RNA sequence: AUCAGACGAAAAGGUGUUAGUUCA
RNA sequence: UCGUCGCAAUGGUAAUUCAACUUAGUACGAGAGGAACCGUUGAUUCAGAUCAUUGGUAUUUGCGCGGAGCUAUCAUCUGCUGGAUAACGGCUGAACGCCUCUAAGCCAGAAUCCGUGCCAGAAAGCGACGAGG
RNA sequence: AUGUGGAACGGGGUAUUGAGAUUCUUUGUUCCCAAGAUUUG
């Protein structure tokens, strides 16, 4: 208790594996890249 | 449980009556140096007392 | 109760946000002096000397990276001496300290912010 | 002044700082330094998620007052041998480098232009004349030393700075055997090594620095201590303040250069936090001397974005680039 | 990440600078600099600003809550769309700018 | 499910459990994430997601079963990640309204949901659309003050969770289990779960 | 003698002793 | 003679910490009470501080703003750790065939002590090193 | 201390400012220049 390593990834529904343990842009040159897709 | 549960829980370690015969038997060394040791008004009250 | 407090803006006269027939709740004292943003602390009605937990603050409250965020003003939710809301529903924005401070108290708030 | 631990307070002369307790090695541990040289280019605020369990913001992204220090690749170019004996830690002999920079030569010149800069001069010449001097010399370290420490001056050149005389600092090579330490330095004479190479940037940095002079107000000598490294960037690289998240390229350096220092070219480590002294000071990032287990030295950094508003002034952007096409065109 | 646009100076807003405001009409206005947010707080009419690009917008003088499934080649793709919609941008603004000089 | 998360008895509030997927928060305790999950969370992902970093985030969460049409609050990465987190079949949807709280403030029933007296009708119109349960605008924080769900959470006394008047906060009531704090009355919880068909 | 000795808290306590006396 | 880069005789010392939510309504406890426990969030007071970013700035005498930089946790860092022990508790074991923490001894064990770390260094403390006839 | 020399200007950048001006930097110009005395060794 308060040293496990919890991941929110592993609970996933996504159809590529890799993709749900591999981060997203966010914001690019000043622009929000998650909000703008 | 309810009223002598601490009673009834005893009559219901073992190694407490070897370790009092240990005590028991260290008892005459230990009162001579606690009161070779005693100082102040607890050694006077000790001497008194014996 | 719940949460464990954190350095905010002590925004939260309380504004009662809470239904419990005051519209602001001066704070009195502080419980446990000022209340961050979502912290119970005890207030005597100043419209409309009970817990009251900042809903909304008026001055800047830092967020979890370090984004100051100031609300219209230092509105205190009133939360009952045993840590339920007081009123009977909370208004305009509510802190997540709230949440954590009083679970009650944000159930009670409409808007949740 | 209640603290008596740094009372009386005095300023400390050396304005590099200087590690009065190097880390304690052992065979077990590979040949390596223990400190390297850096300099404070800044220290603006980059957010960064926390992965830490328990964390009331786990998973959750932070901003952080991270400090960015100019570290330029350290230059070995000697050795020192110190003989331990029952009155302390003696100086064997010093084996230095056959050639040397004028940086680190000038450091000797108080004016370096006087007469004929002689500087090792003649010490290079029996270097090659005698090389079994050298050898001998290596040999007598070997035998009879246990503390083997490297000389190594400062590429100031690569910095963007004035200051000519290259800094010159006693890092102690650690791990292995004497024999190991001294090859080591030996194979890497009037060489240099990056801080990459000193530390991983996942190591605890317990940095160490003079604090500036106030105006006995400050200029004191000070040890930080539990300070991870973020990111250990490269100067080559120019995406060191473009992170996953921000992958748009930016480098460290953001517009308007660095705050009376300009703009960073070589290497530089991400320390959150702040330390002693002025900016662009010699800092002396160092290996911790405890091995300290804390759960922030565990957690990994994930850096979120690189902070490059404006250096000296203000900027309301990170990066001119992008608010190039963010504003209208400009009347030029 | 969200970069925020600023209410007075129509600006991006980057996490630590600036200043967030929310209203009693849960309306959060967001400043890029001091300036803009003692302008805001003396109620100055954002078209009324030679420097806000909102008067600039409006004078001649210049031109997603569904969620969606994460896919790589999306990314990919949008990567080198953005870029091609700012030097498409960048070319109309500039040619709105030699047309405005004309 | 009378289970409280760590000592909170605010179910409800802690997760807006639905019959799809159980809309729990972050910063709850791990075992009770595991109790929740053991006791309805296969059916209903317990997920634990702090939309807006609050923990009672289940308070507020207007996502029901058939549609995760939660407030505008939510964190847009948060909700991005239980996008990809949860099926694509429910509906997860941002509610952009001045109640952030609006799961507080809609009694979101699957088989009909119940905002708030003055929650917007739009804004209404929309959870109910995506939660496919019939909305009906009716304290103001109806989904806080009494559990919602098509099996059925009866209703606040004006009581779950030893009589509190936050029966939805105390309560997260969902079509596939209606759960509950451990501190639900025993009378209140049986009749909860004969309300509930349970 | 861990408050040596060399220059009243002192009554006592000494599973602290050294020698001896008495009864034994 | 001028420097380089170091050792340390000798002092001083610091962080005091708790507080509140989990870890907990946790084992145990009929139960209440409540461990062990685990991180996080902060905070009482005090110390050295950077001055990046921000607030103030303030002869830029540039244009109220106010650069370049300074001050201000008002932007931020930020305060160590291994043995020996006191009481007490034990092991070994005589005296006092056994027994007996103790008498020869040892271990555990205090917020105690010692060192470690930090701050300095001995203007007359030293070593290696480069450059008077 | 005869040089990628240093420094001052002509400046420019950075920002300030809110169309205008200013001030770390400069393959530009020039000044400066193997820059003199004192002190010991």
């Amino acid at each position: 208790a308060g040293v496990y390593n919890v991941e929110l990834r592993d609970k996933y529904i996504l159809q590529d594996p890799s993709w749900k343990y591999d981060r997203m842009p966010e914001l690019l040159d000043g622009k929000n890249v998650a909000d703008f897709v | 449980p309810q009223n002598e549960y601490i009673e009834e829980s005893i009559r219901k370690r073992f190694d407490h009556e070897e370790r009092k015969r240990k005590k028991a038997a260290r008892e005459a060394h230990d009162a001579s140096l606690y009161a070779q040791k005693t100082r102040g008004i607890k050694a006077k009250l000790y001497q008194e007392k014996r | 109760a719940s949460g464990t407090k954190y350095r905010m803006t002590l925004g939260l006269i309380m504004n009662c946000a809470d239904n419990s027939g005051a519209k602001n709740l001066y704070i009195v004292s502080v419980f446990g002096p000022a209340a961050s943003c979502g912290d119970m602390v005890l207030a005597t009605v100043k419209k409309g000397i009970m817990p009251a937990i900042v809903v909304r603050q008026r001055k800047a409250w830092r967020r979890k990276d370090g984004v100051y965020l100031y609300f219209e003003d230092n509105a205190g939710v009133i939360v009952n001496p045993k840590g339920e809301m007081k009123g009977s529903a909370i208004t305009g924005p509510v802190a997540k300290e709230c949440a954590d401070l009083w679970p009650r108290i944000a159930s009670n708030a409409g808007t949740v912010v | 002044h209640g603290s008596l631990g740094f009372l009386p307070r005095k300023r400390a002369s050396r304005q590099r700082g200087k590690v009065k307790a190097f880390p304690k090695d052992d065979a077990s541990k590979p040949v390596h330094l223990t400190a390297f040289l850096g300099y404070k280019a800044g220290m603006t605020h980059i957010v960064r998620d926390l992965d830490r369990p328990g964390s009331k913001m786990h998973k959750r992204e932070i901003l952080e007052a991270v400090t960015v220090i100019e570290t330029p690749p350290m230059v070995v170019v000697g050795v020192v041998g110190y003989v331990e004996t029952p009155r302390g830690l003696r100086s064997l002999t010093t084996v230095w480098a056959e050639h040397l920079s004028e940086e680190v030569k000038r450091r000797f010149y108080k004016n370096w232009f006087k007469s004929k800069k002689k500087a090792f001069t003649k010490y290079a010449k029996k270097y090659a004349e005698s090389t079994q001097s050298i050898n001998r010399e290596l040999e007598r370290i070997k035998k009879y030393c246990s503390v083997v420490r490297v000389l190594a001056h400062t590429q100031i050149r690569k910095t963007p700075l004035a200051q000519k005389k290259a800094h010159l600092m006693e890092i102690q090579v650690n791990g292995g055997s004497v024999a190991d330490k001294v090859e080591w330095a030996r194979e890497h004479f009037e060489k240099t090594v990056d801080i990459k190479s000193t530390f991983e940037q996942n190591e605890m940095i317990d940095v160490i620095g003079v604090t500036r002079g106030k105006g006995n107000a400050g200029y004191m000598h000070r040890t930080q201590l539990n300070s991870k490294i973020y990111r250990i960037g490269a100067g080559d690289d120019a995406k060191n303040a473009s992170t996953d998240f921000d992958a748009t390229e930016k480098r460290i350096t953001p517009m308007g250069g660095f705050v009376r220092y300009g703009v960073v070219e070589n290497d530089f480590v991400m320390l959150n936090g702040a330390t002693p002294g002025p900016v662009k000071r010699v800092l002396t990032l160092r290996k911790s001397l405890l091995t300290h287990t804390s759960r922030k030295a565990l957690e990994p950094v994930s850096l979120k974005w690189i902070d490059t508003a404006s250096k000296f002034g203000h900027g309301r952007f990170q990066t001119p680039a992008e608010a190039k096409q963010f504003l209208g065109t400009l009347k030029k | 990440m969200r970069v925020h646009t600023c209410y007075f100076c129509s600006g991006p807003v980057y996490p630590g600078h600036g200043i967030m405001f929310v209203r009693n009409d849960s309306k959060v206005f967001r400043f890029c600099r001091s300036k803009c947010h003692k302008n805001f707080k003396m109620k100055r009419n954002p078209r009324k600003v030679a420097w806000t690009k909102a008067y600039r917008k409006a004078h001649g003088k210049e031109m997603r809550n569904v969620p969606v499934r994460y896919d790589r080649n999306v990314i990919a793709t949008t990567l080198n769309a953005m870029k091609r919609v700012s030097q498409v941008h960048a070319k109309r603004e500039r040619l709105f700018y030699k047309k405005r000089l004309a | 499910l009378r289970a409280q998360f760590e000592n909170s008895n605010e179910i409800g509030v802690f997760s807006n459990l639905t019959n799809s997927y159980a809309l729990v928060a972050l910063g709850g305790s791990e075992n009770f994430y595991s109790v929740f999950e053991a006791e309805l969370g296969d059916v209903v992902p317990v997920v634990h997601t702090t939309i807006g970093g609050t923990r009672i985030i289940g308070r507020l969460t207007c996502g029901n079963r058939k549609g995760l049409l939660v407030p505008s609050s939510t964190t847009d990465n948060e909700l991005q990640h239980l996008r990809n987190s949860l099926p694509d079949p429910v509906k997860i949807q941002r509610v952009d309204e001045r109640l952030s709280a609006l799961g507080n403030i809609v009694a979101c029933n699957d088989y009909v949901a119940l905002v708030h007296p003055d929650i917007e009708r739009e804004t209404e119109e929309i959870i109910a659309d995506v939660l496919d349960v019939e909305v009906f605008r009716q304290n103001v924080l109806t989904g806080s003050y009494c559990a919602l769900s098509n099996q059925g959470a009866l209703v606040h006394p004006r009581t779950i969770n030893r009589g509190s008047d936050v029966i939805g906060a105390g309560l997260v009531v969902n079509d596939w289990c209606a759960f509950a704090g451990l501190d639900t009355t025993a009378t209140e919880l049986a009749v909860c779960e004969s309300i509930f068909k349970l």
